[PDB]
């Protein structure tokens, strides 16, 4: 199983569901994969306290997450009505397990 | 050979030259001046030339034009050293290349940003970003966007939009072409880019392509090198094949220059060299 | 609903399941709560591509996570057998939504 | 306000006569006509009667200055003198306070770290971190841990372990108490802390508490002030109410000075002032 990192996909901007009627393509980058490092004592503690119903019944993440640490600045394209658009932070640029 | 920035360093170090050049600089603008000009026009400074995308290009050109002063030629010598649809395809290649994508988006976002209801964009900033695109992205990307061939209006409209003309090309007033030339020639860069276009794209009756030395690449580079200045040229409309490019100007209000103005404009609008070069690029052979 | 941030709980170190036979107490700090910022354009795109099965069947997180950005240096305690222990990074020190 | 020893030394060092007189007296005391004259000049200087303060900047330097000019034996004057499991509760209060928790964990982790099979810990580093805990964490936390009262062995063993004695207190050799005293008096800090303990925990047959001026706090502070030096005292065992504290030494090998050795040791082991102060702290007096 591939570990947490950057993945790439060529997409048509109109496939993204963001309201842009354009046949342009963008290189969409994202973060995916497994966080494989040894479990933290923090998380092992937290898992036990959660099982024991000690955490005030709230949303708690007791596992690392593969998420972007930085995003693409901008990407632009022209739509079918001859209008230009620029989207900021559409793609991930770097990934980490946190 | 030695460029003008280096030629000026060698002059600034030597006793007689630096003295003559300080004299000329104070004269401009600004007998003792005529003597300073003559010495410098007989020094190797007079043979110095510049290069596109060089470091300190503007300084180089300021030096060149300070000694290359009989006056007001129709064609000035170039200071530069000699050397589904296809438009959608070109945009894809550019968006899949990190450097092209960045520099493309950068001009689009600057050129598309309204300042106020009376200011469509920051034209100065837009132009600057357009130059960065044409100077720092390889021609394999940029020319394929600018000179792509089209069979329908959607393709031609996309091609027309490459430079975001609403900001970079169009204006409330359409000046007379000679007035626009006048303004262009007061700027060191524009003046030089226009002279470079004249040297490489001026039609010849002697060659199979009608281009000088049958050199399509040199003409295309010089054409694209005028984008981002006062004389920025573009496709005048979205006709697929009937390609016509021009700066933003007309020959109305010429008076006794109607002959000269029209001749100037025909180097863009009715030039078999430029026509053939743009068409040969799009054909891929 | 309280937004993502630092929570505090007094715990007996023997409750944690970490193998420490001690009746000492620590202040356990952890990250919990909802990430409430506007949905990112990255996440909206990624949710659409996932539904459309454009991804390569992999673990993808399309939503921010409330996780620690820094951890406690150390905490120590004496156990029931008169042995001292020091635990590193048991508690969160700072939180963020990533 | 009289001046401390560090400042008094600055003032003296800045004037060549004082400085020379000081250097002479120092030399005399590290062992006539000149010595007496040197003493007389310094008696009019602020070096005479200079004193130090616990937790001052440059405490060590101050003490070096004080002892360099001190005229001197069993009790030396102090340089600091102006002219329910309660131990578990105490550890919890400490761990629930950020500053106490940090500085506690810091000495625990340093003192508990084995260097090799023949070296239980870095004793010097351990002692230093113990000094930091007692100097930088309020006594409301530290004394509650050191002087807590106990009714069972598990509480008393927790108390005995506060300083992590396996590193900070115990050693392969148990010296004779007068030899240990000798070693302690060659170190400026230990010597001073010992003298401060002698001043504030010396038993009196006149007061209700057996402490000087019935001042329990000053005795407890001076006792705690010896933790981290050659003469570090601790609970000798895990007896609940039969409290005995002592440095790591015995009166074996005393010879002619058995009487003096035992007298020295009794200021720790059989001192009604120290006994009463420790017991009053734990009880809530």
């Amino acid at each position: 199983a591939r570990p947490c990192g950057l993945r790439e996909l060529e997409v048509r901007v109109s496939e993204l569901g963001l309201g842009y009627a354009s046949d342009e393509t963008v290189l969409f980058r994202y973060c995916a994969g497994a966080c494989e490092a040894a479990a933290r004592v923090y998380d092992l503690g937290l898992r036990r306290l959660r099982q024991r119903r000690r955490l005030r019944r709230e949303r708690v993440r007791a596992q690392p997450c593969c998420r972007p640490t930085a995003y693409e600045d901008e990407v632009s394209f022209l739509d079918a009505h001859s209008r230009y658009h620029t989207v900021h932070e559409l793609s991930a640029r770097e990934c980490a397990c946190v | 050979p030695v460029d003008c920035v280096r030629a000026n360093e060698l002059c600034a170090a030597e006793s007689n030259c630096s003295s003559r050049y300080r004299t000329l600089r104070q004269c401009l603008a600004g007998k003792e001046c005529q003597a300073a000009l003559e010495v410098l026009q007989e020094s190797p400074l007079y043979d110095c030339r510049c290069k596109r995308g060089m470091k300190k290009e503007l300084q180089c050109l300021q030096i060149y034009w300070s000694i290359h002063l009989e006056g007001e030629e129709f064609y000035e010598a170039s200071p530069y050293e000699p050397v589904s649809n296809h438009c959608l395809d070109a945009a894809k290649a550019c968006n899949l290349n990190d450097n092209c994508k960045k520099l493309r988006s950068s001009y689009i976002s600057i050129c598309n940003r309204e300042i106020s209801p009376t200011e469509r964009c920051n034209r100065r900033k837009c132009h600057k970003a357009l130059r960065q695109f044409f100077d720092r992205v390889p021609s394999e990307y940029t020319y394929r966007m600018l000179f792509c061939s089209c069979q329908d209006q959607a393709c031609a409209e996309r091609r027309r939009q490459t430079i975001l003309p609403s900001c970079s090309y169009e204006d409330k007033e359409k000046p007379n072409c000679l007035d626009l030339r006048g303004v262009c020639r007061t700027d060191h860069l524009c003046r030089s880019r226009l002279a470079d276009f004249h040297a490489n794209c001026r039609a010849s009756y002697q060659t199979v392509t009608s281009c000088p030395a049958d050199n399509y690449q040199a003409c295309l580079g010089s054409y694209a090198g005028m984008i981002g200045f006062d004389m920025t040229p573009n496709y005048v409309d979205s006709s697929p094949t009937g390609i016509v490019v021009s700066p933003w100007c007309s020959c109305r209000g010429s008076g006794n220059m109607e002959e000269e103005c029209e001749k100037f404009l025909r180097d863009f609008t009715e030039n078999p060299c430029l026509r053939n070069a743009i068409q040969a690029f799009g054909n891929g052979t």
